[PDB]
């Protein structure tokens, strides 16, 4: 049909360079077929194929190209494009394009050989150009096309090419042949060798990742990784910085060398002058142009450091020396693999600069690394305990904001080497021999500091309760009783699921005492209701399904206190308000049906039915209750086709769980609905009385854990009474911060919504980029809200809330917090 | 030599060339005229933006009361504001090789073809382009978000409703292909794919081709393009500025002798002068600011900016308006006036002596140590304390469809004293205010220009003299504007073969010689000789070296050509030791014959027979002797 008509339509407009344009624009640009036609389709446009400008041609088969996508075309189109392309040799660009076709065939649904992949590949090997036609993509064609695991000699050949861009069209095929194994031959490596030496961009950068990946297969040339790694050495000053970069990154994922070769790259020494005072690749590549070769370097050192036990020691140095560096990327990078390589290592004199960078401006990053580093390096003299100490000291008074980390740090630096700091036991802690020493502070954030370490240390070696003081002990019971996760149970003699089930019990109790009078049932809806709160504020766990249940069974409360409200024994013209309370009590259930429906997190299609079919209940509920107090029987009529088209979408959309649905509201509805379609409304009013008067309570199944959304909007506090001041007109920002717990797709729907003083609400949508994920199911939302109006006399209050939206309404999920205001007129 | 436009914008193209075994790229144009269709994108949503009445469709099957409103009796689609896009269908750009940037404003579009056609060849461009793209597409991306209007409409866009729907909606081109702003993580991307240029840099490509950027003068780091071979020359120049400018002054010196001339990004407004009218902006501006209202302008963070700023500087003392501030609102102002000050080797000789004598070339830095100018990142925050009136305002986008402008502007419009001052001549302001309109502000359009106008363009042609000439169909046609005027439409000889979007042109171009080059060895092995006056050839032999592109031929089937005279054939014949010769003449040749192997000759005109017995030393002989009396080729 479609295509049809646009074949007849480029027919007969014929244009050369317009109608066949045009065509091809409108065509591309719409849509896809979607279905069998694009075999027809594809026809039609090969049958206009014969025609002059091939740019026509071109376009066309970009359009087949895009076409097969859609994995509808198989073998006819395969032997339509092999038959083409056997005949349609005509400059470069309609080759181009038939090559493209061609391998967007092959590798979209086929993948199979017989016709599928080797006569393809065959046609394009004999179809090889002369003048860079699609030499390239022919290249490509083949890579991507497997023979099978037995094609390696024309590429040979290909390598010493004419055109550079051809080497490195060669190379991603070799690339592609590789990626699926194809055990690549020896011969390659030496074919290579020249290849490094290719004097121009974009084919060293690859024929470095060639030569990596033959070389890691086998070490066998005479030494051939170690060959291929001094290949690597040698090119790693390459002229560019773009080939730098691989040329780092590959050396590093290389992990098996010789070892006596492996320190020849960091052989040159000032480092070893200072040793000596106490008692080349990598020597070039740690220090090179841009920081990107630098964080290449120090992966590459880590990666190798942590294969290679020994080698080691040997860069400890290197790493030291350059933290420096001025780029704060470089300086974590640096810290993270000294932590990363941290173990049997020794900073017998490289523990003071090490330390020295704890001072840094603020840097919260770089101090927080080094105390991470700290707890997982190694030191072997007492001196050094001494010396980290007194450096942690001096960090822990100058920025007393991260004390919570520097105990961290001690802990584990007293765990990892206890014996060591035993020494150091009388000096540290003042223990004049025969004077009683002065309580110090217990709360002191220096001296809980050098405790936790002692205690820590405690747990290995059982003598030092006897060098711990008079005060000590009274403190390890105080610390042991206010940080748990500092300082571990010791041998001081000084200090030597019903949840679940009950509420079961309770919901099924519920659902089984509906036999009696309303009264009753009023009173055990209450207490169970008040027990569910009770429960779900005691829990954690439970908070979800607790507060669910709890909303469902209110629901149904309020749909019984409706029903049994006195208007019913009143005649209807009598309907006087002021106690319908039916009125509202039809609103709050549908918005308790909401907010079951959206807020809670793990929701089953069974408990979607319910609340569903309760969202009918409550629209019958409205519908009767609006006709008790309106006479007009065209309004009623109006009224009661909406309610019944309601029922009829129902039933439709939830065909399934109907038979679950036993003797229920809708249930007996549907099988009651004929009448009354063909009723007069007047008497369907009264039949939907009378059926939700002895209508059933439905029994809702308890989902497995769940939990309920829940915002908290932390800043701005609100309680600060000092005014936000701005002239009149303008914009001040507001910094919006909260935290989202257990919500689904937050992006696209939590809404900040901003109160003014005057009534009005404006509702603002934060970008996708505001929502951080530190963790499971845990949002951060950081964003900015704009306020603005003209002058007021005072200050005022401007309402924050977060919304949550639904797909046509919004639910507040969250306490509103009050912002202080004050707009000021111009000035001169 | 195919060319492919893909943008039919004059000021914004997007040209595909093939050359050689190579197919190069020139500029990414992003029209941002499409944008104007669109509602504002305030930055505290404002009543009457809220409460605008929806367009109704007449047969009403469709719901666009939501998507369409209308102000004014006008109409605008209602969304986050759109960006038409080069045709990228045309030929598959994956195959094109390199990207030349002309100047920031043709390079704005970068990231789309950068990163989603799965481009994998290179981009060159000047540093100040480079950067000041960096910025622009940081403002833009800016005020794109910070407020995310998530509606889409999309029912509109079909076509058969675009046809209904009534004007301008039904001028718009490309619908389909519309595209949502990128964000910066494709920005960073972009960026890192590029690689720099400086001036004349004579960037080889594969040996294929040889391009250079020569100085334009239109802004701060514009470059028009030339690409040759060895034998062949295509000057793509788009948007240069021969007038006194700040940049480096055009250089029209290497433009001429240019095989192909494209020519793009003339005037927008060609009556428009620039001096005079730079004058009215300063004369209302003052009128204004003297009647005590205050004044927006709107105008991007570069550019025009800064010739504006230096005319302010010196004209605000001439009235003693000392006490009116300038305040200068954008989220880049700050970042684009360093760059601006660092780029001394760029700018005029005037300003490169300035900075000689040590001292910051432009004086907009001396005007914020004085602190009559200040530089804002945005309205919200520090400005809102230090506010003052009157003022002059400097917002960000001229677009005037998002923005601190569009703030300022509903915050302004009521009143009539206040005054908005257009500068940018690159979109219609008619258009631009048709949203805001009923507006009391007083509108004033001075826009400023500076590109070459059409006669210093048929100046230019003239000069240069062009082998062929290929411009917009909009500069062959005279503008709309003025049918009558023909001054107001290109002219050349040849005429300018034209073009418009998404097409394909042929360059009446062959492709006749290119370079090889000798090797000495050879060469001085090789004698030449002679057969005419001043001709002197030699026969050739040798095997070809071919690396990147380049061909070279050292020392490892030639045919005669040429009568052979009978008189000396048997004169040398004699001379050599032949005897018992006799030669017959006939109607046109000469019979021959030799009595020893019974040789017979005829020679005629371009036709030579010997016929002996079954010999093979005389015949080698014969061979060699009758060989040699000719010319070998």
């Amino acid at each position: 049909p479609s295509k049809s008509a646009a074949l007849h339509i480029d027919l007969c407009k014929a244009t050369s360079p317009a109608d066949a344009l045009q065509y091809l624009l409108q065509f591309a640009r719409k849509p896809v077929e979607a279905e069998s036609v694009e075999g027809v389709v594809r026809i039609l446009l090969e049958h206009y194929y014969k025609e002059n400008d091939p740019s026509v041609r071109l376009k066309i088969a970009s359009l087949l190209g895009l076409l097969s996508k859609t994995a509808g075309f198989s073998p006819d189109c395969i032997m339509d494009d092999a038959i083409n392309i056997l005949q349609n040799e005509k400059s470069h660009q309609v080759l181009a394009q038939l090559l493209d076709t061609l391998l967007a065939i092959g590798t979209k649904l086929p993948e199979n050989q017989a016709i599928q992949m080797r006569l393809v590949d065959v046609a394009c090997k004999h179809l090889t150009d002369t003048s860079h036609g699609v030499r390239n993509k022919c290249l490509q064609l083949l890579g991507n096309l497997g023979s099978l695991e037995k094609v390696q000699k024309i590429i040979g050949d290909y390598f010493s090419d004419q055109d550079p861009r051809v080497r490195t069209a060669a190379i991603k095929a070799m690339l592609q042949l590789h990626e699926r194994g194809l055990k690549l031959h020896q011969t390659i490596y030496n074919q290579a060798c020249k290849l490094l030496s290719d004097d121009y961009e974009q084919v060293r950068s690859a024929a470095v990742q060639l030569i990596w990946v033959v070389s890691q297969l086998y070490p066998e040339s005479i030494r051939l990784v170690d060959d291929a790694f001094g290949k690597i050495c040698h090119m790693v000053s390459d002229g560019s910085w773009v080939v730098r970069v691989q040329a780092a990154k590959l050396l590093g994922s290389m992990e098996q060398v010789s070892s006596h070769f492996l320190e020849q790259t960091l052989d040159k020494t000032a480092h070893e002058r200072a040793k000596e005072l106490y008692s080349g690749a990598f020597v070039h590549g740690l220090e090179d142009e841009m920081y990107e070769v630098r964080i290449a370097a120090v992966e590459a050192l880590c990666m190798l450091a942590q294969s290679s036990p020994s080698f080691a020691e040997k860069c400890l140095d290197f790493l030291v020396d350059m933290f420096n560096d001025e780029i704060e990327e470089v300086r974590l990078q640096s810290i993270h693999t000294m932590r990363k390589i941290s173990n049997n290592i020794t900073l017998r004199e490289d523990q003071l600069d090490t330390v020295l960078a704890v001072l840094e401006d603020s840097s919260r990053d770089i101090r927080e690394a080094l105390h991470e580093l700290l707890c997982c390096t190694n030191v072997s003299t007492k001196e050094g305990i001494h010396l980290a100490l007194v450096e942690l000291l001096k960090n822990l008074t100058k920025y007393p904001t991260d004390r919570d980390s520097i105990w961290k740090c001690l802990k584990f630096l007293g765990s990892r080497h206890p014996t060591l700091v035993l020494p150091l036991v009388p000096e540290l802690l003042s223990t004049h021999p025969f004077f009683d020493t002065a309580e110090p502070d217990m709360d002191d954030p220096a001296y809980i500091a050098v405790l936790v370490l002692i205690f820590n240390a405690a747990k290995t070696c059982p003598t030092m309760p006897a060098l711990f003081s008079d005060h000590t002990f009274r403190h390890y019971a105080y610390l042991r009783d206010s940080l748990s996760h500092l300082v571990p149970a010791l041998r001081l003699p000084g200090r030597k699921d019903p949840s679940q089930q009950f509420l079961q019990q309770s919901l099924e109790r519920v659902y089984s005492l509906q036999h009696l009078d309303p009264q009753g049932a009023q009173e055990l809806l209450e207490f169970t209701i008040r027990d569910l709160q009770r429960l779900g504020e005691l829990q954690s766990e439970l908070a979800g399904v607790a507060d669910f249940s709890a909303t469902y069974l209110r629901c149904q409360l309020l749909l019984i206190k409706a029903l049994q409200e006195k208007l019913w024994n009143v005649a209807a013209p009598l309907y006087l308000k002021q106690s319908d309370l039916a009125s509202a009590a039809a609103k709050q259930i549908m918005e308790e049906t909401y907010k079951m429906e959206f807020m809670y997190s793990g929701v089953e299609n069974k408990q979607v039915v319910i609340i569903h079919h309760m969202r009918l209940q409550a629209k019958a509920l409205q519908l009767i209750v609006t006709a008790r107090t309106t006479r007009g029987l065209d309004p009623l009529f109006g009224m009661c086709e909406k309610f019944l088209q309601e029922v009829d979408f129902f039933q439709r959309y939830f065909i399934a769980d109907l038979p679950h649905l036993q003797d229920s509201f809708v249930d007996k509805l549907l099988d009651l609905m004929p009448r009354l379609m063909t009723s007069k409304p007047a008497e369907v009013v009264k039949i939907l009385q009378t059926m939700l008067r002895q209508s059933a309570f439905l029994h809702l199944p308890l989902p497995e854990q769940i939990h309920k959304a829940s915002a908290t909007i932390i800043e701005p506090a609100g309680e600060s009474d000092n005014p936000l001041r701005f002239t009149s007109g303008l914009v001040v920002a507001l910094d919006v911060d909260a935290t989202l717990e257990h919500v689904q797709d937050p992006q696209n729907t939590v809404k900040v919504q901003v109160l003014y003083p005057d009534g009005q609400a404006q509702m603002i949508h934060p970008k996708p980029a505001d929502f951080r994920n530190p963790g499971p199911g845990r949002h951060r939302l950081i964003t900015q809200v704009y306020l603005s109006h003209t002058a007021w006399t005072e200050a005022c209050q401007v309402e924050v809330r977060l919304l949550l939206a639904y797909n046509e309404g919004t639910i507040p999920f969250s306490k509103p917090v009050k912002v202080y205001i004050m707009p000021k007129p111009a000035r001169r | 030599m195919k060319l492919y436009c893909l943008s039919g914008h004059p000021t914004l193209p997007c040209n595909v060339l093939k050359f050689k075994s190579t197919t190069i790229m020139l500029d990414c144009g992003l029209d941002m005229t499409s944008t104007l269709n669109f509602l504002p994108l305030p930055l505290v949503q404002s009543p009457r933006l809220s409460n605008l009445p929806g367009w109704s469709l007449k047969d009403g099957n469709a719901f666009l009361d939501k998507e369409l409103k209308e102000c004014s009796g006008h109409v605008f689609v209602d969304s986050v504001p759109e960006f038409c896009l080069p045709e990228t269908e045309l030929i598959d750009l994956s195959t094109v090789d390199v990207i030349l940037i002309s100047n920031y404003h043709c390079m704005m579009a970068l990231p789309y073809i950068t990163e989603h056609t799965g481009f994998t060849g290179t981009v060159y461009a000047t540093e100040p382009t480079v950067q000041i793209g960096r910025l622009l597409m940081e403002e833009l991306v800016n005020f794109i978000e910070r407020v995310p209007k998530a509606q889409s409409a999309s029912l509109w866009k079909n076509k058969d409703i675009q046809r209904l729907l009534p004007s301008p909606l039904k001028d718009a081109v490309e619908v389909s292909t519309w595209r949502r702003c990128y964000t910066m993580q494709e920005v960073n991307s972009a960026l890192s794919k590029i690689q720099l240029v400086g001036y004349s840099q004579k960037i080889e490509l594969f040996g294929a081709v040889q391009v250079t950027p020569l100085s334009s003068g239109y802004a701060l780091g514009s470059s028009n393009w030339i690409i040759q071979s060895h034998y062949e020359k295509v000057s793509y120049v788009s948007g240069s500025s021969l007038l006194t400018t700040h940049p480096q002054p055009m250089d029209q010196a290497s433009l001429k002798n240019s095989d192909v001339l494209v020519l793009t990004g003339l005037t927008q407004i060609p009556t428009a002068n620039p001096d005079g009218m730079v004058g009215e902006f300063c004369s209302n501006l003052a009128l204004t600011v003297r009647n005590g209202g205050n004044v927006l302008v709107p105008c991007y963070p570069s550019g025009v900016i800064y010739d504006l700023l230096e005319c302010l500087y010196q004209y605000i003392d001439s009235a003693g308006l000392s006490s009116v501030p300038l305040y200068f609102i954008s989220p880049v102002a700050n970042s684009s006036l360093e760059f601006s000050q660092i780029f001394a080797e760029w700018l005029c000789h005037n300003k490169q002596s300035k900075v000689y004598l040590p001292e910051p070339p432009f004086p907009h830095a001396e005007l914020i140590q004085t602190n009559k100018l200040k530089h804002y990142p945005s309205i919200h925050g520090d400005f809102s304390n230090d506010f003052r009136q009157p003022c002059v305002v400097f917002t960000g986008h001229p677009s005037l469809r998002f923005g601190d402008v569009v703030h300022f502007m509903e915050l302004w419009g009521k009143s009539s004293l206040n005054t908005v001052i257009f500068t940018e001549p690159d979109f219609s302001y008619l258009e631009a205010l048709a949203p805001y309109q009923p507006l009391a502000m007083k509108c004033i359009y001075c826009p400023i220009d500076t590109r070459l106008n059409f006669i210093q363009v048929s100046k230019l042609l003239k000069e240069v003299q062009p082998l062929h000439v290929v411009c917009p169909e909009q500069y062959t046609q005279p503008p709309p504007a003025q049918s009558h005027r023909m001054d107001l439409m290109i002219d050349c000889q040849p005429p300018a073969m034209s073009y418009r979007r998404a097409e394909v042109l042929a360059l009446p171009f062959k492709r006749r010689y290119e370079k090889i080059e000798i090797m000495p060895e050879l060469a001085d092995s090789l004698v030449p000789m002679e057969i005419k006056p001043g001709i002197s050839l030699a026969t050739v032999s040798a095997v070809l070296h071919t690396k990147d592109n380049k061909h070279l031929l050292q020392p490892p089937k030639p045919l005669l050509s040429g009568s052979i005279p009978v008189e000396q054939f048997v004169q040398t014949l004699e001379k050599h030791g032949f005897s018992d010769i006799k030669v017959e003449d006939t109607a046109k040749g000469h019979i021959v014959l030799l009595q020893e192997a019974e040789t017979l000759i005829q020679i005629e005109e371009d036709s030579t027979h010997i016929i002996c017995d079954n010999d093979e030393m005389l015949r080698v002989r014969l061979r060699d002797l009758v060989l040699k009396f000719l010319q070998k080729f």
